[PDB]
């Protein structure tokens, strides 16, 4: 039980940590993709202007 | 005071106080009377186990969902489910809390009117408001445009929205959902020898579907691969032993979403009803809808669906538009998170259907300005 | 508990898999940051050519 | 002070302070109310988007020009357009600036009188003057004679002028213009 207790607590902490990491990284990837797309639209504007 | 954001759904009732991140209590919506005789005296045997209690005694019960396809077919059982949700899973009397139910689009009026009549007469809430299940899922994504495909367990509906102005003529509601996939999986498992018939074993087949099935990126290649190698056969242990091995039933069960001809339905898959829903919109907001396609609902949690759907739409759509599919990790509770956000708004605080208003106009108030 | 033991082990494995996706999302974040910087630079040069 | 040279036109409102080379703000003259229902709460949805804002949300609006053929058919919308032009595209209160509107030849009197009444009562300008749209186009060419064919978007009119003396009996106004070509 005590062994099971420690196993359970450690696994739960590890799981919550991984979840928080992946969620925040998902937010980051969203932000960087927004950067990319908005920059692409700037690229299109510039292309039209130059042509 | 705080508002109660209930969300009836069909398959899992999700509820909790407004302003949090996740629903407080999530439990299946099944009410199962016992079916055998019962010989022990004084065991304290009740006449109906509802909610998560009937998923533990399901061996001697006959579980029956009170909500078939969005609509409610058995009002007494639904009242029992609501009573359980309020009193035992949240332990807050409804006399002191506003409620925010959710309803699928294009549902019968009588269902909504009966829902509001129950909430005002039996539970006697101060004020309740009914909202369309897709607008909330759009709230949760933090967007204000986009076309949301909310493939629940009862019914799959596809509501496009632009700049906050919903397009009522472009809602495409299809009645294929998780329950039909469970039935089809239970029907194709018989090709290996495993027969599940009892209404209790439908839960076991549902667990198999959740844990093993996945959506194939390309269907024919997977069918060819699973028929030559054996790298796909994943095994699963029943509630009593006797492990089973699922072969190419893994990606054939959720493939029904993209080819509803498997279960005999005529209509086109969820990959083509989205494109049709877009094409009914005006010609100037199609780019934004293409770029902000939102997924929600439980059934859209299959591993590998956000790529298959994008590939299909990119095949259908013009080559210049960019197709992007928003698939947040919190897909299952997206509708409820959006409901919490909407109930927490100050601007929304005067849209509730106050009880005195219901007393003056009857249950038909819901179709009126207070939508 | 034995089943709780298996559950905690599976949840910690799920945490580790989420961490593998954390690594992949980190790679996406870094490469998309390179894309963002490159787009800033290319947009600057395009606007200059426009001038 | 400086004068405001507004030019209502029909299709593009062109405005700017007197003495420059090009109009400061050029934007279509359309006022479009939303037509669908709207489900998001608190989105800050207005009741009418005018000018260049309604050329970006045109997917859910019903744009309607307030000037049909030179004449003005919907005075409330035209007042809204003028208010937008003064306050948001130029950001100069009209209480401190003369205005110089422009009008096609052979237009109904009531249109011109209502225009001046609006400019003097609602916006309360110090002084306004209405000029024929062809004499100005002759000014810009640096000539003093010549017959100018000013084929706008609402109405095409052809005013001949010699030595500064306009010939009122030779103005030929025809109502075919850019809008009919679009249709
Ligand atoms: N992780 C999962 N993988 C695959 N399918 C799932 C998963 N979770 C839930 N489902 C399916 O989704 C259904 C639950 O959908 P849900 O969003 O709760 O419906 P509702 O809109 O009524 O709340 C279940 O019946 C199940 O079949
Ligand atoms: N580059 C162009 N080529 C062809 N037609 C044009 C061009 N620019 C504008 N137009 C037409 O002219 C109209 C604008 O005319 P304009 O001179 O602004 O009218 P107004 O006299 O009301 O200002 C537009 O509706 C368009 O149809
Ligand atoms: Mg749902
Ligand atoms: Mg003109």
């Amino acid at each position: 039980l005590k062994d099971a207790q420690e196993k359970l607590e450690l696994a739960e902490k590890k799981a919550t940590d991984a979840e928080a990491d992946v969620a925040s990284l998902n937010r980051r990837i969203q932000l960087v993709e927004e950067e990319l797309d908005r920059a692409q639209e700037r690229l299109a504007t510039a292309l039209q202007k130059l042509e | 005071t705080t508002a109660l954001v209930c969300d009836n759904g069909s398959g899992l009732v999700k509820a909790g106080f407004a302003g949090d991140d996740a629903p407080r209590a999530v439990f299946p919506s099944i009410v199962g009377r016992p079916r055998h005789q019962g010989v022990m005296v004084g065991m304290g045997q009740k006449d109906s186990y509802v909610g998560d209690e009937a998923q533990s005694k399901r061996g001697i019960l006959t579980l029956k969902y009170p909500i078939e396809h969005g609509i409610i077919t058995n009002w007494d059982d639904m009242e029992k489910i609501w009573h359980h949700t309020f009193y035992n899973e949240l332990r807050v009397a409804p006399e002191e809390h506003p409620t925010l139910l959710t309803e699928a689009p294009l549902n019968p009026k009588a269902n909504r009117e009966k829902m509001t009549q129950i909430m005002f007469e039996t539970f006697n809430v101060p004020a309740m408001y009914v909202a369309i299940q897709a607008v909330l899922s759009l709230y949760a994504s933090g967007r204000t445009t986009g076309i949301v495909l909310d493939s629940g367990d009862g019914v799959t509906h596809n509501v496009p929205i632009y700049e906050g102005y919903a397009l009522p003529h472009a809602i495409m509601r299809l009645d294929l959902a998780g329950r039909d996939l469970t039935d089809y999986l239970m029907k194709i498992l018989t090709e290996r020898g495993y027969s599940f018939v009892t209404t209790a074993e439908r839960e076991i087949v549902r667990d198999i579907k959740e844990k093993l099935c996945y959506v194939a990126l390309d269907f024919e290649n997977e069918m060819a691969t699973a028929a030559s190698s054996s790298s796909l056969e994943k095994s699963y242990e029943l509630p009593d032993g006797q492990v089973i091995t699922i072969g190419n039933e893994r990606f054939r069960c959720p493939e029904t979403l993209f080819q509803p001809s498997f279960i005999g339905m005529e209509s086109a898959g969820i990959h083509e009803t989205t494109y049709n829903s877009i094409m009914k919109c005006d010609i100037d907001i199609r780019k934004d809808l293409y770029a902000n396609n939102v997924l929600s609902g439980g059934t859209t949690m299959y591993p590998g669906i956000a790529d298959r759907m994008q590939k299909e739409i990119t095949a259908l759509a013009p080559s210049t538009m960019k197709i992007k599919i928003i698939a947040p990790p919190e897909r299952k509770y997206s509708v409820w998170i959006g409901g919490s956000i909407l109930a927490s708004l100050s601007t929304f605080q005067q849209m509730w259907i106050s009880k005195q208003e219901y007393d003056e106009a009857g249950p038909s108030i819901v179709h009126r300005k207070c939508f």
